[PDB]
């Protein structure tokens, strides 16, 4: 996912976390993981 | 609920998205939690 300038904490606090409360209603998954940077680029790893 | 009416459905319903429903996505087994009552935060500008 992408949101231009913004800072990495607000891509993570408004980005990362609705998109986890989303994923976890997955099945056989073991963890996730969400990598956020100042390329406005977020990244979650979703491992099963 | 509040049984002396000191918050109205609008502040509970945004306090269990902010502190209630992610805490209990995580439990094992839950495939979707949904909130029914009032409605989101907004900011609502009402003009005159
Ligand atoms: C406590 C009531 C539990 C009823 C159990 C549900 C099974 C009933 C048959 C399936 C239909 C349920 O259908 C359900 O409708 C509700 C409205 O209430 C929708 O709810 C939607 O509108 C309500 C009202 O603004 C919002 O608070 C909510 O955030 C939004 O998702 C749900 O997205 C949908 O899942």
């Amino acid at each position: 996912a992408e949101y231009p300038g913004a800072n990495p904490k607000v891509i993570a606090e408004t980005v990362a976390t609705p998109l986890e409360e989303a994923i976890n209603g997955v099945e056989n998954m073991m963890y996730m993981k969400s990598v956020a940077g100042s390329d406005g680029v977020l990244v979650t790893t979703v491992t099963f | 609920f509040s049984p002396n009416g000191k918050y109205d459905s609008l502040y509970m319903r945004n306090y269990a998205t902010l502190k209630v429903k992610d805490e209990l996505a995580r439990l094992p087994g839950v495939g979707q939690i949904q909130i029914f009552g009032s409605g989101e935060y907004a900011m609502r500008v009402w003009l005159d």
